[PDB]
């Protein structure tokens, strides 16, 4: 079936550049229009521009026009988007999506999104504090200070999935934060070990804290 | 540009009771309209085109209505597989553009929720700081109030919350809370207790240790 996948989604500071691309499978690409639209949690979903099957015609919103360039290379199959000028508003996550039209119309397939953040934080690895306990124990592990998103966290990796909950992150200083608990048998600890491994590719980290009775 | 209005905004309906969402069109779009649904971390899919037609794959109980300015989108026996975010989108003017969505959550049993505190670890103190958290999980509403007071007091400043989407399996919610505070404002100062609110107790649910 049709195959959409966006790439290029990164860290750039304000006032910054970046292309993001498609790569499209399964379908004749140089008989649809395509386009892109971002998501932030703030203010869902929102068009932000598409081009002609020929790509001869290009369509913009006027909150992105001049800054944002779209193209296409019906040849190779692949969406472009050339962005300048970069604003903390233009930080959400992008999908590469089809028309099912020649031109413009609905949108019918979507890709899986890459994220675009634009902020002058820099990249830092996250600290993970293990956290204990002074029928059942819940232990906890603690990812504070890192930049930017996302953070992978599993417990034992990945040996331990039920009763497992990982809260989203939260900006408070200018850098995230997220924690994550885990229930297990009282007889499971610490008699057997356990470990919140996080994993932050942004710093190519990746830490593994053991859970000990404080 | 066209103003496509969505509506309700949330909408916590139970197993099989009939879904309605509506929107509106400032101006004229003939049957220009379409339904997409979004779970949880994963992109929009497709759910009716224009000319109000059902998408192929899309089962026969989503149905949309509608031709000019006012149109109706219907999910007529909900099952626990249909809890996402749906929007619509009007598409005979561009700039294109879509309701600003309706949540569902799934109405279910109230759920008390399990407390948990942890006092900072020493690594992080080594690090010339110290975090108290405190785990709620598992409950139900999402409703919940969590108070922090140190040493029998009452503090608010320096507190961090986040909620977890619905389960997907107890469809319960829970949440932790983090009291950031340097280690010199934390160790002197004696009891650090968590306190909440659901409409499952009575009176306030506790959580404290004392260092
Ligand atoms: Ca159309």
């Amino acid at each position: 079936e049709v195959q959409l996948v966006e790439s290029g989604g990164d860290l750039v500071k304000p006032g910054g550049s970046l292309k993001l691309s498609c790569a499209a499978s399964g379908f004749t690409f140089s008989s649809y229009g395509m386009s892109w639209v971002r998501q932030t949690p703030d203010k869902g979903l929102e068009w932000v521009a598409t081009i002609s099957s020929g790509g001869s015609y290009t369509y913009y919103p006027d909150n992105v026009k001049g800054r944002f360039t779209i193209s296409r290379d019906n040849a190779k199959n692949t969406l472009y988007l050339q962005m300048s000028s970069l604003k903390s508003e233009d930080t959400a996550m992008y999908y590469c999506a089809r028309h099912e039209d020649g031109n413009w119309n609905y949108f019918d397939y979507w890709g899986q999104g890459t994220t675009l953040t634009v902020s002058s934080a820099k990249t830092t690895p996250p600290s993970v504090y293990p956290l204990a306990p002074g029928s059942m124990v819940t232990l906890g592990c603690l990812v504070k200070g890192y930049f930017p998103e996302p953070v992978t966290v599993t417990w034992n990796s990945g040996s331990l999935s039920s009763g497992v909950h990982t809260f989203p992150a939260v900006l408070q200083s200018d850098l995230y934060t997220l924690s994550s608990s885990v229930t297990v048998p009282s007889s499971t600890w610490p008699s057997e070990t356990v470990t919140c491994n996080v994993a932050h590719p942004a710093s190519s980290t990746k830490v593994d804290k053991k859970i000990v009775p404080r | 540009e066209t103003t496509v209005t969505q509506s309700p905004a949330s909408l916590s309906v139970a197993i099989g009771e009939k879904v309605t969402i509506r929107c509106i069109t400032s101006t004229d779009i003939d049957d220009d309209m379409n339904w997409y649904q979004q779970k949880p971390g994963e992109p929009p899919k497709f759910f009716i085109s224009e000319g109000n037609t059902l998408r192929p794959g899309v089962p026969s109980r989503f149905s949309s209505s509608g031709y000019g300015t006012d149109f109706v989108f219907t999910i007529e026996n909900m099952l626990s597989e249909d809890v996402a975010d749906y929007y619509c989108l009007q598409s005979d003017t561009l700039p294109l553009t879509f309701g600003s969505g309706t949540k569902l959550e799934i109405k279910r049993a109230d759920a008390a929720p399990t407390v948990s505190i942890f006092p900072p670890s020493s690594e992080q103190l080594t690090s010339g700081g110290a975090s108290v958290v405190c785990f709620l999980n598992n409950f139900y509403p999402k409703d919940i109030n969590v108070k922090w007071k140190i040493d029998g007091s009452e503090r608010q400043n320096g507190v961090l919350n986040s909620w977890t989407d619905q389960d997907s399996k107890d469809s319960t919610y829970s949440m932790s809370s983090t009291l950031t505070l340097t280690k010199d404002e934390y160790e002197r100062h004696n009891s650090y207790t968590c306190e909440a609110t659901h409409k499952t107790s009575t009176s306030p649910i506790v959580k404290s240790f004392n260092r």
